[PDB]
């Protein structure tokens, strides 16, 4: 992971960012749908522990789609109304995210990175007062590469004298 | 031009939220 | 810093005098009275509800205890608990100010790389404070530093002339026992090598109490929401023949 | 590679005599250096004054010379600045200041020797890492 | 800033082309019997 | 032409010896007997027109003068460089280990 | 009814298109203020001195950022944990220089998002639902508290809060790695298991329900038309799904109880994410990831690196480079 | 509640689409040189 | 009578110089056989003015008002030095040490931020000849040094610096270097400033004096990347004179 | 700034009073089932 | 040649916007019950 940050700036890559959205989006969907079903359950037994009040072979939905739908429509603005769509979307989102991150890694095989914004660099090269979080993270990347490469890439036989190592003040 | 573009896409997405909520197809028990 | 700022034992002892009397008066009160009408209508009256209220309260107390051990050095003496995070960072600035001043630096007029004083600068209200990143910690107060403070903050005359060997020692001790360390108790910054077996009691006590306070807030929500539902009679699910939403008008 | 009697042979004094420490003295020296010194001197540097380290070449150029057991043992009783000019027991752990540095209260003469031998043996093992700081981690 | 001059038209058609595809399909769905 | 004055100083004697007028004070650790007592006196009494002038600092003991004579061959002097002496940099130049 | 009574009835009405409720009376204005300030600051704010060293960082679109580089920049390290409302500044221009919008935003946001959570309990009560959706939302909420409030408290400054911006988020992550070795921390590891596993189980549940939809449609129509909102009958066959998944692995590793399955779907991501939040919130007090730096040593005493030591070198790169003009002393203690 | 009685369907026949596209494309072909200037 | 740190902390008073009563209109005798020092010189800026830079070059540029954005962090204080009595009876203050600089950022109409190192570093200031007492008619005028606002280790956002940092624009590996030389080669500025101190109040008995000052100096030039502006600072001062 | 402050203080107090009075206004009863 | 750098998007939108308006109208006329 840290190699991909320092060398590929892989956080900056919109294919990795879509991966993140589909992984975190899928974890969100997993949590919110499990919680919604568990909190719109029909009372189907007398027990205060409600798991036994379900039967695999039962015909009826175990929870109220209508109540769930009203709840999220009123809390968030929209809500699922179609259970087939809901479950298809749960496949689509994390699956699509993973496939997007894979495409970015195929570019990285070739060092075809989203490493830089050229407009940013042209401005920063001419203007030593211009600073963004994007320029800050490249300084971190340059430290990762210089500090880790000699031990991480032993076949290169790197020798970087103390005096060439990039460091800020004191540290 | 770039800033205009970013703000334009954002403002479209906000409008879209408005229509998706208040002008949704209503869910119908049927 | 609210109550966490308490900085002298007279205030601590006086507070407990008050609190002891408040609690005994309150207790007599509650033995002699029954809850009023407005309280009756505001709460849920069940074992599970009362538990929820106490979980809420313990959660709050947990977060406060976390901040108390993190910042307060009066009821958590640094002699026993180690330096606070703010304390140790200030002690580092004090250490190098002493070092470089012994070497001949004039530490009041030494301009650092950014233009701010390398050792000394002003807070946003003007008080003289240590410089570098510990600018954030200038509200720190501690017995080894206070002798250097004047009405306008750190006093340059006192710094140049009055720093005693016991202050140098204590600042060095605190700087090198800052509350930073790994889960397997390797003391120091995250890139430090194995050698020193140390994690500050302040970090142990703050982190444990944060975790506990957090899960107690969760238990508060869990039990408070459950007590509400049980009291109103739908904790086991929605009655299929009396589903409330089904008697409500459409949203659209 | 092994921790041999040769690696464990270090200068006793400035006059060419050596002492060969036992494996148990080497272990005691690591333990005691950790116990009393590593809070400031982890890895051979010095956290409260990084300009001075515990490298052997540095110790040799100290006054009096500190690159031998006797110089180090004497340092732990009566530490000086690097030029020998000031006695710093009041701000540096030592037997003379065991009153204000209570960790030094339990250290025996044998313990001082073990710590000294640690300071001299470790760079023979660790090379530039000893006294190198983070660059060499 | 020295941006890529084609980024404006690239962005505009990237939004317009599929958005118009969808609006076309939506409207002719609504207009069905 | 714009010049980096520190790089340029590295091609003078400043790049070869302890420059009594410019070098940061930790550099005196390199030689027996110079640090911290003499190092402090030297930086404090700088600049010097020539290396020997370091022998003229007031209050010096005889032993201190002798240590200075033995080390003159390790010293140089060059013009004071504002970039090296401002900021209290001769006492703390932001370099630790 | 009197005015108050009528107002209460409207506030708590189950018939408002968006539920208001008492939590909502605090949520609505605080979230609006946080949103409006964020939008304006993200577009038009001038550079902000985040590290208190008079080195302002440009976050806004009009000052040279794009969507990926832009942020609302944290308030000044000179401020620390001091409360910096607009009226503490001598002018808006000063307020902007010092990163006042960041505090206005994150404080209104954290208050409003806490009320969003209460509002989820509140509506579930009005509708006669079980009450714990809000306990699921406490996981992302707790994570937002960790990065915008608890971490700044532990470190002594809101300048160490996560920036409100895409690149600034990555900046916060890389610096967090340097300073706490979060990857080697088991609570972040549980977090990863929580979100990778949430994604895995999301896809798994999606695909199993989808695989067992009961035929109700023809091939020229979306199978989605096979389900009608509010129908009483389940729309897939759980018995075929379990029949499938119990054979994929083995019978007893598959859920045959939908309530059990759904509870697991709720619990796995929520608990992992609570541990992620707690990792951030305890590294806030510098109890850090496992440190095996030089843990493996040969018979002589030579260090034999492991992958932990290679991590350590990457971390050193981050540490020595971050905030390259802010440190004057050798240790980064907060 | 009750639907709006004022609504009407709208039409554009194929010939008008072709006429309209011809107008737009020919106007573009004419004005584009001035747009690029 | 006297305020403690707890009385002052967070009020703004720590950035203020001491004032003297309207009653303080006395005269402080100078014995030319005695040596003297200033034990505490304090300068509290109340206005920063920046000289606008016209395209016109016809008609003179004015100094315009600006808004302080770095808060109550502007005063110079605890400064000390020798007060020499010269052979013509003029006094010369030779600044030795103290909190003798503050980085300050002020903002012009329209948003341009002007950082400067507000300072009296190495101040040498002198009165009129024959000053046999310091009175409300004494003034001091002199010059000081204005070093680069950033010191030599300062690294720009691309990692470039004078005593540290890259020496080129490493993000544009094959750009022609000539157009970037001014940004790539950092330079350390050192210029002179001027100040007048105008005594308005003197306590004969305590050796304390207070007045108004005005100084003029250049602002930050970003290690030679751009031209500095001319700044004029006005405010109040306090000094305590002592036999020493 | 002083007017802004007072204005926000009044605004915040207003909404906080709504929240506290609102929850005091027979909240347990506002559910679809058992109101007592 | 030094052309106006907005001519490209002006011509493209000039074409696209009203053409799309007509195509929308045409297609939903065809799809009407008929
Ligand atoms: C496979 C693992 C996963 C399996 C799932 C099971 C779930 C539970 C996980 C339990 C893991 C078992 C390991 C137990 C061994 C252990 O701990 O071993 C450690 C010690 C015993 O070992 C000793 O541990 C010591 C720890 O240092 C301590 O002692 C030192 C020497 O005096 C210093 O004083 C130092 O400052 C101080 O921290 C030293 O390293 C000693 O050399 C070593 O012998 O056990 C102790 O401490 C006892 C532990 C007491 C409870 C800790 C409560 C405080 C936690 C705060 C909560 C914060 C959140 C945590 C984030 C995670
Ligand atoms: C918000 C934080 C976040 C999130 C959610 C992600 C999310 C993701 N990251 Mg990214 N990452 C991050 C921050 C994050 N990242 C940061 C800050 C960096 C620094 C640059 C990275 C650097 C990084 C790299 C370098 C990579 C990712 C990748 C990924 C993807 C991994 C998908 C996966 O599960 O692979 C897990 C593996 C699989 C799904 C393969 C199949 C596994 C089989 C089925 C296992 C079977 C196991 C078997 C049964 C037995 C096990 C036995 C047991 C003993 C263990 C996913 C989109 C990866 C990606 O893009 O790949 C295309 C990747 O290479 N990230
Ligand atoms: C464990 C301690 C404890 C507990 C659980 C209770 C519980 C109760 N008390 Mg007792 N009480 C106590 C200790 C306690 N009391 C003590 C020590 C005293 C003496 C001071 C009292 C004196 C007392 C009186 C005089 C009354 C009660 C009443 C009640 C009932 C209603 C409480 C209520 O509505 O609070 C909720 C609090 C409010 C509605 C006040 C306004 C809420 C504001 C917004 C809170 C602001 C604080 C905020 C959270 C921040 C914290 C820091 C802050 C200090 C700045 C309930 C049975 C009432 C009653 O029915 O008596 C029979 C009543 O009239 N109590
Ligand atoms: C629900 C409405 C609401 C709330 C809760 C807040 C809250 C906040 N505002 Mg925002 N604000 C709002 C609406 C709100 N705002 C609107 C509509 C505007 C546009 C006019 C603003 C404009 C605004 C600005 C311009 C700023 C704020 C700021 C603040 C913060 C400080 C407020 C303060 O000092 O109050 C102090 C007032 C009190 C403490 C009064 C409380 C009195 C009661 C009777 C006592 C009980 C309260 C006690 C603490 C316990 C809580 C009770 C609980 C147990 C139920 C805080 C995050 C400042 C900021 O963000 O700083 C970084 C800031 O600069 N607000
Ligand atoms: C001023 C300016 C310009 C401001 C903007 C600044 C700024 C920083 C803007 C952000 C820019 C931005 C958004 C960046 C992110 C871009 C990005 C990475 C996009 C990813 C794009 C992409 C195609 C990724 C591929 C992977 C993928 C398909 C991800 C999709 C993720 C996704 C949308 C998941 C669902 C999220 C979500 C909240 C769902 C809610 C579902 C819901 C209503 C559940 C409730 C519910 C549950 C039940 O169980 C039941 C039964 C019912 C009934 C019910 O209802
Ligand atoms: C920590 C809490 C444990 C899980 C519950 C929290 C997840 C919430 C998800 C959102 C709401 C989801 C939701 O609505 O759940 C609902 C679900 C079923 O509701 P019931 O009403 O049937 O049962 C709960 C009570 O009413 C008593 O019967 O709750 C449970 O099953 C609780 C199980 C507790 C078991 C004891 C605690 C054991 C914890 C297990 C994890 C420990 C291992 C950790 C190692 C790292
Ligand atoms: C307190 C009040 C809070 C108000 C919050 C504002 C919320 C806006 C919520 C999304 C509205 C837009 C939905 C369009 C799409 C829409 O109308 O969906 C409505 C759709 C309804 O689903 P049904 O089951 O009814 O429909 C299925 C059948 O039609 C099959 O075709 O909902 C979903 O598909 C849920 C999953 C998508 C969830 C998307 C959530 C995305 C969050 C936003 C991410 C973008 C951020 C960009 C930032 C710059
Ligand atoms: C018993 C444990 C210790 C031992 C054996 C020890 C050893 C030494 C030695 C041999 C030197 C001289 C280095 C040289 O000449 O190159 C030295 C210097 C120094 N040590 Fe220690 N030390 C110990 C504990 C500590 C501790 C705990 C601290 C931090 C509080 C510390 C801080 C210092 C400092 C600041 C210097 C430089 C002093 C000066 O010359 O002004 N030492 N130490
Ligand atoms: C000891 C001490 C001290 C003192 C202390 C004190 C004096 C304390 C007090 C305390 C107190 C005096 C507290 C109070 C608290 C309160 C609270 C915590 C409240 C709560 C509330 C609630 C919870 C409510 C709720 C509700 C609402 C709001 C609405 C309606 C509904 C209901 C009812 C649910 C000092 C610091 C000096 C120092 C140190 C030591
Ligand atoms: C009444 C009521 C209600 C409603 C409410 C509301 C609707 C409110 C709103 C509110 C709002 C709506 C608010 C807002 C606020 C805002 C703010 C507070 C903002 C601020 C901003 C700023 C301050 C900015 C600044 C700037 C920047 C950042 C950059 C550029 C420059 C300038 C300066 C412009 C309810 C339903 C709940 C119920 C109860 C009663
Ligand atoms: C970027 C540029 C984009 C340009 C955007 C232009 C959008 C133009 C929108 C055109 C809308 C036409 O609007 C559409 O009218 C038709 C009839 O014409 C209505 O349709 C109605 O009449 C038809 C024909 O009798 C019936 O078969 C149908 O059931 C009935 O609903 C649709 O319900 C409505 O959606
Ligand atoms: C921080 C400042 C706030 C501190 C205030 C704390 C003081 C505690 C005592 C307050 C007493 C309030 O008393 C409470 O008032 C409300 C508002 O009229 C009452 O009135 C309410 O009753 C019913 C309850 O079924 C509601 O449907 C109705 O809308 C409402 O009028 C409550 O039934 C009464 O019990
Ligand atoms: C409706 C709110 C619009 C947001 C206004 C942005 C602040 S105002 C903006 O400030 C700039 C910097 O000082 C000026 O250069 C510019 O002339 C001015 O319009
Ligand atoms: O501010 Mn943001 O980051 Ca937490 O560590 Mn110290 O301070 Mn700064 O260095 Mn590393
Ligand atoms: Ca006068
Ligand atoms: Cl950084
Ligand atoms: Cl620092
Ligand atoms: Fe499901």
């Amino acid at each position: 992971l840290l190699f991909f940050q320092g060398f590929h700036n892989w956080t900056l890559n919109p294919f990795h960012m879509m991966g993140v959205a589909g992984v975190l989006g899928g974890a969100l969907l997993c949590a919110i749908h499990g919680a919604t079903v568990e909190n719109t359950l029909f009372q189907d037994g007398e027990g205060a522990s409600t798991f036994r009040a379900f039967n695999p072979t039962q015909a009826e939905e175990t929870y109220s789609m209508v109540t769930a739908n009203r709840f999220w429509s009123q809390i968030f603005g929209i809500a699922f109304s179609n259970k087939r769509w809901l479950h298809f979307f749960m496949l689509f989102v994390p699956v699509t995210g993973l496939w997007m991150s894979a495409i970015g890694v195929v570019g990285l095989a070739l060092n075809l990175r989203s490493y830089d914004f050229i407009s940013q660099e042209i401005r920063a090269a001419e203007d030593p007062e211009f600073e963004t979080f994007y320029t800050k993270n490249l300084l971190l990347n340059e430290g990762i590469r210089a500090w880790m490469a000699p031990q991480d890439q032993p076949h290169e036989n790197f020798v970087f004298p103390e005096e060439v190592l990039p460091r800020g003040n004191a540290l | 031009m770039e800033t205009i573009t970013y703000v334009f896409i954002f403002a479209c997405i906000i409008a879209l939220f408005f229509f998706a909520i208040f002008f949704r197809e209503p869910p119908r028990i049927t | 810093g609210w109550i966490v700022s308490v900085n002298n034992l007279e205030d601590v002892v006086g507070g407990h005098i008050w609190i002891g009397l408040i609690c005994i008066a309150g207790g007599i009160w509650h033995i002699l009275t029954t809850p009023f009408g407005w309280a009756r209508r505001a709460f849920i009256w069940s074992g599970e509800a009362y538990l929820s209220y106490s979980l809420g309260a313990l959660s709050m107390m947990g977060f406060i205890a976390t901040c108390f051990v993190w910042f307060n050095n009066t009821v958590y003496p640094s002699e026993f608990y180690g330096p606070t995070g703010p304390e140790a960072s200030q002690a580092q600035a004090m250490t190098f100010l002493i070092r470089d001043q012994k070497l001949g630096a004039n530490v009041g007029s030494a301009q650092g790389p950014t233009g701010l004083g390398k050792y000394l600068m002003r807070s946003p209200t003007g008080e003289i404070i240590f410089g570098g990143e510990t600018m954030r910690f200038w509200d720190f107060r501690g017995p080894w530093l206070e002798p250097l403070r004047g009405p306008n903050g750190l006093d340059l005359n006192k710094i140049k002339n009055d720093i005693q060997p016991w202050q140098e020692r204590r600042a060095a001790e605190y700087m090198t026992h800052a509350p930073l360390g790994s889960l397997n108790s390797v003391g120091g910054v995250a890139t430090e090598i194995n050698s020193v077996n140390f994690v500050s009691p302040r970090s142990w006590l703050a982190t444990s109490h944060f975790v506990l306070a957090f899960f107690f807030l969760v238990g508060h929500l869990w039990h408070a929401g459950r007590a509400r539902a049980a009291a109103a009679g739908f904790e086991k699910g929605i009655d299929r023949e009396s589903e409330p939403v089904l008697s409500m008008p459409s949203l659209d | 590679a092994e921790l041999t009697p040769e690696v464990l042979t270090v200068p006793l004094n400035s006059e060419g005599k050596t002492i060969t420490l036992t494996e148990k003295q080497y272990l005691e020296g690591k333990r005691l250096f950790q116990y009393a010194c590593a809070s400031c001197h982890v890895g051979g540097i010095t956290k409260t004054n990084p300009s001075l380290d515990l490298r052997t070449e540095t110790l040799a150029l100290a006054t009096p010379p500190r690159d031998n057991i006797e110089g180090l043992v004497d340092y732990m009783k009566n530490p000086t600045t690097y030029d020998g000019e000031q006695e710093i027991a009041e701000v540096h752990p030592s037997l003379r200041s065991a009153d204000i540095f209570p960790k030094m209260r339990n250290l025996t003469e044998k313990d001082l020797v073990a710590i000294a031998g640690h300071i001299l043996v470790e760079p023979k093992i660790l090379g530039d890492k000893w006294g190198g700081g983070k660059v060499y981690y | 800033m020295e941006v890529n001059q084609l980024g404006l038209i690239a962005t505009a058609l990237f939004v317009l082309v599929p958005s118009v595809f969808l609006i076309i399909l939506y409207v002719q769905t609504e207009s069905q019997q | 032409e714009l010049v980096n004055v520190v790089d340029e100083k590295l091609g003078t004697a400043y790049g070869e010896k302890i420059d009594l007028n410019n070098t940061n004070i930790a550099a005196f650790i390199q030689y027996r007997g110079l640090y911290p007592t003499l190092a402090k006196l030297i930086v404090k009494n700088a600049p010097y027109e020539s290396v020997e002038d370091v022998l003229n600092i007031p209050g010096l003991t005889e032993r201190q003068k002798q240590i200075l004579r033995e080390n003159l061959e390790h010293f140089t002097v060059t013009e004071v460089e504002t970039a090296l002496v401002e900021g209290g940099d001769r006492y703390n130049n932001g370099l630790y280990k | 009814a009197n005015l108050w009574e009528r107002f209460c009835n409207w506030v708590t009405s189950t018939d408002n298109r968006l539920y208001v409720g008492w939590f909502g009376v605090i949520m609505i204005p605080t979230l609006l203020a946080a949103t409006i300030c964020f939008v304006i600051a993200f577009i038009a704010a001038p550079p902000v001195d985040i590290d208190g060293i008079r080195e302002p960082v440009s976050g806004s679109l009009l000052y040279g950022n794009n969507i990926i580089t832009g942020a609302v920049v944290p308030s000044s390290n000179a401020i620390g944990l001091h409360f910096y409302p607009i009226w503490e500044a001598a002018s808006l221009d000063e307020w902007l220089y010092n990163g006042g919008p960041y505090q206005l935003i994150i404080f209104h946001f954290l208050l409003g998002a806490s009320c969003y959570m209460g509002r989820q309990w509140e509506l579930s009560y009005r509708l006669g639902m079980r009450p714990w959706i809000c306990v699921a939302y406490s996981a992302p909420l707790a994570s937002a508290f960790a990065v915008f409030l608890i971490y700044p408290i532990g470190q002594g400054s809101f300048s160490d809060g996560m920036p409100l911006g895409i690149s600034g988020t990555f900046n916060f992550m890389i610096v967090f790695q340097a300073e706490h070795n979060i990857l080697m921390h088991p609570f972040h590891q549980l977090g990863v298991a929580g979100v990778f596993g949430g994604a895995l189980f999301c896809a798994m549940h999606g695909s199993l329900v989808t695989s067992s939809l009961i035929r109700e449609t023809t091939e020229t129509e979306s199978a989605n038309y096979g389900y009608k909102f509010g129908q009483e009958e389940e729309t897939y066959n759980i018995v075929a799904a379990h029949g499938y998944f119990g054979r994929l692995i083995f019978q007893y590793a598959s859920f045959n109880n939908s309530r059990s399955l759904h509870f697991f779907l709720a619990a796995w991501p929520v608990v992992g994410v609570w541990f992620a939040a707690l990792g951030i919130s305890t590294m806030a007090f510098n109890l850090n990831g496992f440190n095996f730096n030089h843990s493996v040593i040969d018979a002589k005493g030579n260090v034999i690196n492991t992958w932990a030591d290679i991590i350590n070198r990457a971390n050193l790169g981050m540490e020595v480079m971050h905030e390259r003009n802010a440190h004057n002393f050798p240790l980064d203690l907060a | 509640m009750e639907p709006n009685p004022n609504r009407q369907p709208v039409e554009l026949n194929r010939t008008s689409l072709y006429l309209g596209l011809l107008l737009i494309l020919v106007l573009a072909l004419l004005f584009s040189s001035y747009f690029f200037n | 009578q006297t305020l403690t740190y707890d009385d002052i902390v967070g009020t703004g008073l720590a950035n203020k110089c001491p004032t003297l009563d309207d009653t303080a209109r006395g005269a402080y005798p100078i014995d030319s056989s005695q040596t003297y020092r200033i034990a505490r010189l304090c300068l509290q800026p109340t206005t920063f003015l920046v000289k606008e830079e016209p395209k016109n070059k016809r008609q003179e540029a004015e100094f315009v008002p600006t808004k302080l954005v770095t808060r109550e962090t502007t005063s110079l204080d605890q400064i000390q030095g020798e007060l020499k009595v010269n052979s013509d009876g003029s006094l010369t203050f030779v600044e030795e040490d103290g909190i003798d600089f503050q980085p300050v950022t002020v903002q012009m109409a329209g948003g341009e931020r002007i950082p400067l190192l507000f300072t009296v570093k190495n101040l040498v200031a002198s009165t009129q000849p024959n000053v046999t007492s310091i009175t409300t008619s004494t003034d001091f005028k002199g010059e000081f040094n204005v070093p680069s606002y950033r010191t030599a280790n300062f690294l720009d956002p691309k990692g470039r610096g004078l005593a540290s940092g890259y020496d080129s624009a490493i993000a544009l590996p094959q750009a022609k270097e000539e157009e970037l030389a001014r940004a790539n080669v950092k330079r350390f500025s050192l210029t002179k400033g001027q100040i007048s101190l105008n005594v308005a109040k003197v306590d004969g008995r305590t050796g304390e004096i207070a007045g108004t000052f005005e100084s003029e100096q250049l602002s930050d030039d970003d290690m030679g990347a751009h031209e500095p502006h001319e700044v004029k600072i006005q405010g109040v001062f306090y000094a305590s004179i002592e036999p020493a | 700034m002083e007017t802004l402050k007072i204005t926000v203080y009044i605004v915040v107090t207003f909404f906080v009073l709504l929240f506290v009075f609102g929850f005091l206004s027979g909240d347990p009863a506002r559910n679809p089932k058992r109101k007592d």
